[PDB]
């Protein structure tokens, strides 16, 4: 009836904690998940590194991102790595996550703040020149503003992370979409969203 | 295709406007002005001499710009005209770009994120759009342990200062903790003092201490652990 099997769990990917539990300390942008996290301190710290050892994927491939843009990408990582409220969207590839609905604000602000930064492809899931150990832009792929390769917020949310996320038309506090970041003061707005979807009442 | 970072300097852009409006009428056929300037603007909007991150610091920008403007004035003061002028100019721009490439490469190897541990915040200028913002240089979670032995009855100095803290932006306060064996802590000082002095030490002052340099951001910029031994 309610999908409690699917609540308060962590996906089986190589970095993730097997089970969620509180942490004394998490680095910067992953602080909102202190209460109950699927990331260790080390994971949280690693999320903020240039060419994070978590993925060996370079964001600076078209040069260094504006800090505001970088912040969004890091938060995405914090969320992916730390959230105990993704059960309903977990699927096998040894697991991943598919079409987690990010609230419209999250995708819009992310898009907004990355407009000035630069990239070379619109589908980051593959098709990279991988020769150095880390991805670089393939021959003939021009570095241009994000708004060129990601004309909409939806493009950005969905294609950078290989359909791990879906751009929901629902707005924050609807009860029907998740925030990739939230102020620790405010309490976690995604717990109830997870519950709802776990239930037989929503798919 | 990326700009020659030197246009981020206002004095440079104004010097280029002054060249167009003040110098070209007296030193070049009117027919040639528009093409000349399109040509100049192309030389400046593309910088081929450069792993280039697209950023620069104010010092590096200034050095390049100063050099450039100095040489540019050399040309205008010489009062040179026509072919002579055109060819000297572009030849100059070429050589300037090579010189500036050096300043950049030096900046990347020596001044970009010089911290060897922790997190330094430093202001950079993005060449692609002349936007100037603060970048985080993250090197390591820790800055490592210090093992310290103190003669009994002498003063213990714990130094939390690093080479780069003076340079970093967005720093607040050095907090010092005692770390007890029972998994708890106590804050003992918190201020602009980069050191902690405990005078005339006794055996009870041995053990673990931690320093945290605070940041305007949500996490600390430097963490150093001291392990203190007292010689009885
Ligand atoms: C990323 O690259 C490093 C360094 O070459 C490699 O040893 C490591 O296996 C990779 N890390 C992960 C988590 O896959
Ligand atoms: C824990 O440790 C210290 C030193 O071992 C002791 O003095 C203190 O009473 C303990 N603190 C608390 C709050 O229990
Ligand atoms: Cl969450």
């Amino acid at each position: 009836p309610w999908g409690d099997e699917l609540l308060n769990i962590c996906m089986n990917a190589k970095h993730h904690k097997r089970v969620p539990s509180p942490e004394d300390k998490l680095y910067e942008e992953c602080i909102p998940w202190k209460d109950n996290a699927c990331c260790t301190l080390t994971t949280s710290w690693e999320a903020h590194l240039d060419v994070s050892p978590l993925y060996n994927f370079s964001l600076f491939h078209c040069g260094l991102l504006m800090p505001g843009c970088r912040k969004h990408f890091i938060q995405a990582i914090c969320f992916y790595e730390c959230s105990p409220n993704l059960g309903p969207w977990i699927q096998p590839v040894g697991e991943r996550v598919v079409n987690v609905p990010l609230c419209q604000e999250d995708c819009e602000e992310w898009w907004e703040d990355c407009r000035m930064s630069y990239t070379c492809k619109s589908n980051w899931r593959g098709g990279w020149d991988w020769s150095q150990g880390k991805n670089r832009c393939p021959k003939g792929a021009q570095c241009l503003p994000f708004s060129h390769y990601f004309p909409t917020p939806a493009d950005l949310c969905e294609k950078t992370w290989s359909n791990s996320f879906k751009a929901s038309p629902e707005r924050r506090n609807s009860g029907r979409c998740l925030q990739k970041w939230f102020e620790p003061a405010q309490g976690n707005p995604n717990v109830a969203v997870a519950r709802l979807f776990a239930s037989e009442f929503l798919e | 295709r990326s700009p020659w970072c030197v246009i981020c300097d206002p004095s440079v852009v104004l010097a280029l406007k002054s060249l167009e409006k003040d110098y070209l009428p007296g030193h070049l056929d009117a027919k040639h002005h528009k093409a000349m300037m399109e040509r100049v603007e192309n030389a400046v909007k593309d910088f081929q001499e450069l792993a280039y991150m697209g950023v620069v610091d104010e010092a590096t920008l200034q050095k390049g710009s100063w050099s450039l403007l100095k040489d540019l004035k050399r040309i205008t003061d010489s009062d040179v005209k026509g072919d002579l002028f055109v060819k000297e100019l572009f030849w100059m721009l070429h050589l300037q770009k090579e010189t500036f490439a050096t300043y950049v490469a030096r900046f990347q190897k020596e001044a970009y994120c010089p911290n060897k541990c922790g997190v330094m915040l430093q202001t950079l200028i993005w060449c692609k759009n002349c936007k100037k913002e603060v970048h985080a240089c993250r090197k390591s979670y820790d800055c490592g342990e210090r093992n310290v032995e103190v003669p009994q009855m002498e003063d213990m100095i714990l130094d939390c200062e690093l080479n780069w803290h003076q340079a970093s932006e967005g720093l607040t306060d050095y907090s010092f903790y005692r770390v007890w064996g029972n998994n708890t802590e106590t804050l003992v000082s918190k201020g602009k003092e980069a050191t902690l002095t405990k005078p005339m030490v006794g055996p009870e002052d041995a053990g673990s201490y931690r320093c945290e340099l605070g940041s305007v951001n949500s996490s600390p910029a430097t963490i150093i652990n001291f392990h203190v031994t007292v010689l009885p």
